[PDB]
């Protein structure tokens, strides 16, 4: 099986790592703020995704750059409802992006929490977030609800089809 | 250490077998089901019955007060849920719950919310405001659900009891369990 590994990073209480247990284990899990990582392999067509689930508090931010080394995909979760927070995460995610060691990366955005009744919706997102200005860089923004489940297989089958290709 | 507990019976109330029973938070009633299928209130300052509801023929497993409608709400053997006025005896609401025995029922303490419990695998929630309609079904229990109870602390959060040998803790608003025990 082709390992792949992937570091999903975002702000806390993004909804990250109830987005990594639901893939794994198909339930909601009831999430404090992660202090740290957590880290998860989820299969999907055959291919062996290591996921890692990086903390998003204002402490652990830089730490993620750590991390960046051999990351094949980035999955970037953004709180569709915390509509004061998406320039801060906007800055964040351009910082990362930046950085040569992640050059080569796709990029899947999950705008997560869009079963809140006041979330952004993925286009906005997208513009909010500046995706279109990125050149050079695999991007796919897919809305979620990690705690319904929909969405998340569709971003996967995008970096599992964008991932088989890249060799 | 031993907790010296002074434990004084203050009522003593001999009936057929007792399924379930619940206290009024304001008057000095116990509610006592029975497996005749009557529902007695006793009053437990004045040792007396105050009050009896004959349901049905068939055992009620599961009644408990809505204080705040004047209510005594009861679930049968015969799967039906039926609401009665305490004050006047008059029955206020009937219909079929479920399709097997009901064995809990747990009354939300804020919202207009009654959660049962079945044989029938499922529990189900009811919203009485909206003529008594079931607002969700909650699967996922493999054999009776005996027991259900709201979380104190957090309002949104049941559990429940099955003889498939687990608790599962439910959120109001997910067709999943939380988690299970």
């Amino acid at each position: 099986k082709k390992e792949m590994r992937i570091l999903m990073v975002g702000l806390d209480a993004a909804g990250k790592t109830t987005i990594l247990y639901k893939l794994k284990l198909g339930e909601i899990v009831t999430t404090i703020p992660t202090i740290g990582f957590n880290v998860e392999t989820v299969e999907y067509k055959n291919i062996s995704f290591t996921v890692w689930d990086v903390g998003g508090q204002d402490k652990i931010r830089p730490l993620w750059r750590h991390y960046f080394q051999n990351t094949q995909g980035l999955i970037f979760v953004v709180d569709s409802n915390d509509r004061e927070r998406v320039n801060e995460a906007r800055e964040e995610l351009m910082r990362m992006l930046a950085e040569d060691e992640l050059r080569d990366a796709v990029l899947l955005v999950f705008a997560n929490k869009q079963d809140l009744p006041n979330a952004m919706n993925a286009a906005e997102i997208t513009d909010k977030l500046g995706l279109h200005s990125l050149r050079h860089r695999n991007w796919y923004i897919q809305a979620t609800c990690a705690t319904s489940g929909d969405g998340l297989y569709e971003g996967l089958d995008w970096l599992s089809n964008q991932l088989r290709n890249q060799k | 250490m031993p907790l010296r507990l002074d434990i004084k019976r203050k009522l003593t109330a001999r009936s057929d077998r007792v399924k379930s029973v619940d206290l009024h938070p304001t008057e000095p009633w116990m509610l006592a089901s029975l497996y005749n299928g009557s529902v007695c209130v006793w009053n437990h300052e004045t040792q007396t019955l105050v009050k009896t509801f004959e349901v049905c023929d068939l055992p009620v497993r599961a009644a408990k007060f809505v204080a705040r409608k004047n209510w005594v709400v009861t679930g049968a053997d015969d799967m039906q849920i039926r609401v009665f006025n305490y004050n006047t005896l008059e029955r206020v609401h009937m219909f079929e719950a479920h399709s097997d025995y009901i064995r809990c029922i747990a009354v939300h303490p804020t919202q207009p919310f009654i959660l049962t419990s079945s044989d029938d695998m499922l529990i189900k929630l009811w919203d009485w405001d909206k003529k008594w309609s079931c607002s969700q079904v909650f699967e996922g229990h493999t054999h009776y659900v005996m027991q259900i109870v709201i979380n104190p602390k957090d309002n949104n959060q049941f559990a429940s009891a099955s003889l498939d040998r687990t608790i599962k803790v439910w959120q109001l608003g997910s067709s999943s369990p939380n988690f299970t025990l």
